[PDB]
């Protein structure tokens, strides 16, 4: 999950818009920001996903 | 509730596909032939920072 980020972000964009170049699948998936959430740390402030 | 500072920032935003651009037109004006400007350029434009 660090050369996904890679290969993902820096060259499936070049990739798939080079010549004759179809489809393109992607096998892992480019950097999201993830953010988890602790069930106890939230009603321990008294708090909601949301 | 806010505080505003002068800066710097930029008018114009390229990109030449995927990337962000940079247009740097030119020109290789009598003399040499416009395939030695190319060169030339290449040349140099393999010195700048990494």
């Amino acid at each position: 999950e660090d050369i996904s980020d890679y290969v993902a972000a820096n060259m499936k964009d070049a990739i798939s818009r080079t010549s004759g170049v179809g489809d393109v699948q992607l096998f892992g998936s480019q950097y999201a920001m993830r953010i988890w959430m602790n069930p106890n740390e939230l009603n321990k402030f008294q708090l909601t996903p949301v | 509730f806010s505080s505003s500072r002068w800066e710097y920032g930029s008018p114009r935003l390229e990109r030449y596909n995927g990337l962000p651009s940079m247009e740097i037109l030119g020109q290789a004006a009598p003399g040499k032939s416009t395939g030695e400007a190319m060169e030339l350029m290449e040349q140099l434009a393999s010195k700048l920072p990494t």
